[PDB]
C-alpha cells in the first residue's frame, strides 16, 4: 500500500518545478515500480520520468522504463504507450528488456493476439514479475472482442487468450456474462447492440435555426 | 556573431521582464491602475506576452538544438521561465489568458495530451475568437495525438474556415498568417486518410484548390504507392511539432541534426501503422452482409493466397472501423457499413452568409459616416 | 404573428369547449348540443389538418419543409448579394 | 432640388452623401379617437348571429391551399430582382 502513501506527495511534485528537476528521480523511479508491483497506475509520474530520461539520456534505467511500458500496454486502446516511444531515445529502444517489450507492444495495437502469446519468451522473469499483467492483457483482448464482435467460436476465443483450456475459459466466459449457443458458438453481443450506425435527415436544427432567423 | 548578439539580447530582456510580470500581476494594484490610464491602447501591454511566446520559443529552440549535452536550456526555462509567469496569482484582466496560451504553446513542444484539460479548466475568462482559435489549434492537435481522428477533424475545420466574425486587423497574428492556413491544411490531411467513410462534411473545411490535390494524395497513399508516405511526412514534420527556427545548416557544426533524429523519428511511429490501417477501409464495403461469394471475394483482397488464411481478416476487423458477426453453422460474415449526412453545411452557412450581409451593411455605413 | 398566436388560442378555447362537451356526459346527462354534428366537425377537421397518418407523409412533409427552408435560405443568400453589389459601387 | 443632372454636375450633390436607406415612420401606435362608432358595429356583427363574421375570416384558409402564392412571389422575385442586379 505504498501507492496510497505517495499519491499526495508525488501529486504536488508533478505540478511544480520538480518535474524538470532530475534530482526527484529517487521518489519517482520508486513510485514507478509501485505502480507495476502493486497493480496500480499513474501516467503523470511515468511520463515525468520518461521526460526526465529524455532530458538526460544517462539517467535512463531499463527496468524502470519496462515498468512504464508494460503497464502502458495494460491501458489500451489509450495513447499511454504512444507517449512512451515519444520520450524513449533511438539508443534506448534497442536495450534489453525494452526491445522485446516494444515488439510485444506492437502486436497489441495491431490486435495480433494469437501472435502476441506466440511471441512471448517465458524465460524473462520480469514479465512474470509484473502482478496482474498476464490477466490485464487478456481483459483488453476480451474488451475489444465485446466492441467488435457479436459471436465467437469457443476454440477461437481460447486461442486469442493464449490457447486456454476448457476450465480456464470459464473465468472469461463468466466475466462479461457470455454464454454458449445451441451446439455451437459463444454469444458476445446482440447484433443491433454492436453496430449503432449514424443517421441521414435527423434534422433537429429548426429549434435553433428558426430562433436565429426570428428577426 | 550578429546571430547570437540578437538571440542573447532577446532572452536577457525577457529574463528582465519576467521579474516585472511576477511583480505587477500579484500584488501592486496601484501600478496596474496607473498602467490602465495613460495610453489610448492597452494592446501594447497585451501583445508583449504572446509576442514573447513565439520569439522566446525560437531563441530557446536554437539553444536547445545547439547544446545537446549538459543541458542548460530546457530546465532553466521549464522551471523559472514558464512556471513563474503562469502558475502564480494571475493579472486582474484578460492578460492572464495570454500567458496561459503562451504556456500551452510551450507545453505542446513536449508531445503530451494530459494537462490540456487542466489548462482548459483554468481558461475561466471568456473565449474571445483571438484566444479561442489558438485554443482549438492545440486542443485539436491533442485530439490528433489522442487518436480521436473523428473529433480532431471537426476541430481543424472551423479554425481554417476564415469566416470567424472578426476583422483581425492590427498585427494580432502577424508574420505567420499563412502558417494557420498550411498547418491546419496539413494536419487535417493526415486525419482524412484514416476515416474517409464518415466525412461527407469535408467541403467547408478545406477549399477546392487544395481538396483536389489532397484528395488524390490519400488515394495514391493508401492504394498503390508508398510515395505519398514520404512527401506527406516531409510537410507534416515542421507543422506537427512546430520547431520555429531550424538552426544554420552547415556541416562544420553538427549540433542540430541530433535533436532532429528524435523529433522526426517520434512521428515516424505515429503515421507508420496508422496509414496501413487505411488500405483495409479503402476497398469500400460493396455488399453489407457478405455471403461466401463476397467474403472469399474480400479474403483475396485481405492479403496473399497461402496455407494460413482467415486469421489476418480476423485481426484487421479489430480496429475502430469494423464491427461484425461470424456465424459458424452458416459460415457467414455479417458486418457494419457506416456513413454520416450531406445536408449540414447550409444551416451552418445561414449565419455566415448573414455576416457577409452584416459587415457589408456595416463597413459601407462607416464610409457613409466619413464622406457625409 | 398575431394570426399565429390567436391560431393555437382557437385550439385552446376548443380544448375548453371539447372538455365541456365531454364533461356533460361525465357528470350525469347532457351533450344533446353536440353528438354527431360535433363528430362530423371533428372527423372533417382531422381529415383536413393534419392529413392522413402514414410515415410516408411525415417524410414528404419533412422534404417539403427542407425545400421551403432551402428556398427561405436562398432568399437570405439573395439579400446578402443585394448587399454586396450595392456596396462596391459606393466606394 | 430643381432637377438632377444628365452630366457630372451631380458630383457636387453626391459629395453630401445624403441618405438612401432613410427612416420610415411608424404609422399606428395609439387609438385614433374615431374608433368609437365602428367599435359599436362589432357587437351587432358578432354576438347575435354567425351571418357576418365568418365571411371576413374565410380568406385565410384559401390564402394557403390555393395556387402557388409563395411560389409566384419567389417567381416574380426571380424576375424583378435579377433584372435590377444585371442592370447595376
Amino acid at each position: 500500500a505504498m501507492f496510497e502513501q505517495m499519491r499526495a506527495n508525488v501529486g504536488k511534485l508533478l505540478k511544480g518545478i520538480d518535474r524538470y528537476n532530475p534530482e526527484n528521480l529517487a521518489t519517482l523511479e520508486r513510485y514507478v515500480e509501485t505502480q507495476a508491483k502493486e497493480n496500480a497506475y499513474d501516467l503523470e509520474a511515468n511520463l515525468a520520468v520518461l521526460k526526465l530520461y529524455q532530458f538526460n539520456p544517462a539517467f535512463f534505467q531499463t527496468t524502470v522504463t519496462a515498468q512504464i511500458l508494460l503497464k502502458a500496454l495494460t491501458n489500451l486502446p489509450h495513447t499511454d504507450f504512444t507517449l512512451c516511444k515519444c520520450m524513449i531515445d533511438q539508443a534506448h529502444q534497442e536495450e534489453r528488456p525494452i526491445r522485446q517489450i516494444l515488439y510485444l507492444g506492437d502486436l497489441l495495437e495491431t490486435c495480433h493476439f494469437q501472435a502476441f502469446w506466440q511471441a512471448l519468451d517465458e524465460n524473462m522473469d520480469l514479465l512474470e514479475g509484473i502482478t496482474g499483467f498476464e490477466d490485464s492483457v487478456r481483459k483488453f483482448i476480451c474488451h475489444v472482442v465485446g466492441i467488435t464482435y457479436q459471436h465467437i467460436d469457443r476454440w477461437l476465443l481460447a486461442e486469442m487468450l493464449g490457447d486456454l483450456t476448457d476450465s480456464q475459459l470459464k473465468m472469461w466466459m463468466s466475466k462479461y456474462g457470455w454464454s454458449a449457443d445451441e451446439s455451437g458458438q459463444i454469444f458476445i453481443c446482440s447484433q443491433e447492440e454492436s453496430i449503432k450506425p449514424k443517421n441521414i435527415v435527423e434534422k433537429i436544427d429548426f429549434d435553433s435555426v428558426s430562433s436565429i432567423m426570428a428577426s | 556573431q550578429w546571430l547570437w548578439d540578437i538571440i542573447d539580447e532577446f532572452i536577457y530582456q525577457f529574463q528582465s521582464f519576467s521579474q516585472y510580470r511576477c511583480k505587477t500581476a500579484k500584488k501592486s494594484e496601484e501600478e496596474i491602475d496607473f498602467l490602465r490610464s495613460n495610453p489610448k491602447i492597452w494592446n501594447v501591454h497585451s501583445v508583449l506576452n504572446v509576442l514573447h511566446s513565439l520569439v522566446d520559443k525560437s531563441n530557446i529552440n536554437r539553444q536547445l538544438e545547439v547544446y545537446t549535452s549538459g543541458g542548460d536550456p530546457e530546465s532553466v526555462a521549464g522551471e523559472y521561465g514558464r512556471h513563474s509567469l503562469y502558475k502564480m496569482l494571475g493579472y486582474f484582466s484578460l492578460v492572464g489568458l495570454l500567458r496561459l496560451h503562451s504556456l500551452l504553446g510551450d507545453y505542446y513542444q513536449a508531445i503530451k495530451v494530459l494537462e490540456n484539460i487542466e489548462l482548459n479548466k483554468k481558461s475561466m475568462y471568456s473565449r474571445v475568437p483571438e484566444c479561442q482559435v489558438t485554443t482549438y489549434y492545440y486542443v485539436g492537435f491533442a485530439y490528433l495525438m489522442m487518436r480521436r481522428y473523428q473529433d480532431a477533424i471537426r476541430v481543424f475545420a472551423n479554425i481554417l474556415l476564415y469566416i470567424q466574425r472578426t476583422k483581425s486587423m492590427f498585427q494580432r497574428t502577424t508574420y505567420k498568417y499563412e502558417m494557420i492556413n498550411k498547418q491546419n491544411e496539413q494536419m487535417h490531411a493526415l486525419l482524412a486518410i484514416a476515416l474517409t467513410m464518415y466525412p461527407m462534411r469535408i467541403d467547408e473545411s478545406i477549399h477546392l484548390q487544395l481538396r483536389e490535390k489532397y484528395g488524390d494524395k490519400m488515394l495514391r497513399m493508401q492504394k498503390g504507392d508508398p510515395q505519398v508516405y514520404e512527401e506527406l511526412f516531409s510537410y507534416s514534420c515542421p507543422k506537427f511539432l512546430s520547431p520555429v527556427v531550424p538552426n544554420y545548416d552547415s556541416v562544420h557544426p553538427n549540433y542540430h541534426k541530433e535533436p532532429f533524429l528524435q523529433q522526426l523519428k517520434v512521428f515516424s511511429d505515429e503515421v507508420q501503422q496508422q496509414a496501413q490501417l487505411s488500405t483495409i477501409r479503402s476497398f469500400l464495403k460493396l455488399y453489407t452482409t457478405m455471403p461466401v461469394a463476397k467474403l472469399a471475394g474480400f479474403l483475396d483482397l485481405t492479403e496473399q493466397e497461402f496455407r494460413i488464411q482467415l486469421l489476418v481478416f480476423k485481426h484487421k476487423m479489430k480496429n475502430l472501423v469494423w464491427t461484425s458477426g461470424i456465424s459458424a453453422l452458416d459460415g457467414e460474415f455479417q458486418s457494419a457499413s457506416e456513413v454520416d449526412f450531406y445536408i449540414d453545411k447550409d444551416m451552418i452557412h445561414i449565419a455566415d452568409t448573414k455576416v457577409a450581409r452584416r459587415y457589408g451593411d456595416f463597413f459601407i455605413r462607416q464610409i457613409h459616416k466619413f464622406e457625409e | 404573428s398575431d394570426l399565429q398566436q390567436v391560431g393555437g388560442a382557437s385550439a385552446r378555447i376548443q380544448d375548453a369547449l371539447s372538455t365541456v362537451l365531454q364533461y356533460a356526459e361525465d357528470v350525469l346527462s347532457g351533450k344533446v348540443s353536440a353528438d354527431n354534428t360535433v363528430g362530423r366537425f371533428l372527423m372533417s377537421l382531422v381529415n383536413q389538418v393534419p392529413k392522413i397518418v402514414p410515415d410516408d407523409f411525415e417524410t414528404m412533409l419533412n422534404s417539403n419543409i427542407n425545400d421551403l427552408l432551402m428556398v427561405t435560405y436562398l432568399a437570405n443568400l439573395t439579400q446578402s448579394q443585394i448587399a454586396l453589389n450595392e456596396k462596391l459601387v459606393n466606394l | 432640388c430643381k432637377e438632377k443632372d444628365f452630366s457630372p454636375e451631380a458630383l457636387k450633390k453626391a459629395n453630401i452623401t445624403f441618405e438612401h436607406m432613410f427612416e420610415e415612420v411608424p404609422i399606428v401606435i395609439k387609438n385614433s379617437h374615431l374608433i368609437n362608432v365602428l367599435m359599436w358595429e362589432l357587437e351587432k356583427k358578432s354576438a347575435v348571429a354567425d351571418k357576418h363574421e365568418l365571411l371576413s375570416l374565410a380568406s385565410s384558409n384559401h390564402l394557403g391551399k390555393n395556387l402557388q402564392l409563395l411560389m409566384d412571389r419567389v417567381d416574380e422575385m426571380s424576375q424583378d430582382i435579377v433584372k435590377y442586379n444585371t442592370y447595376m
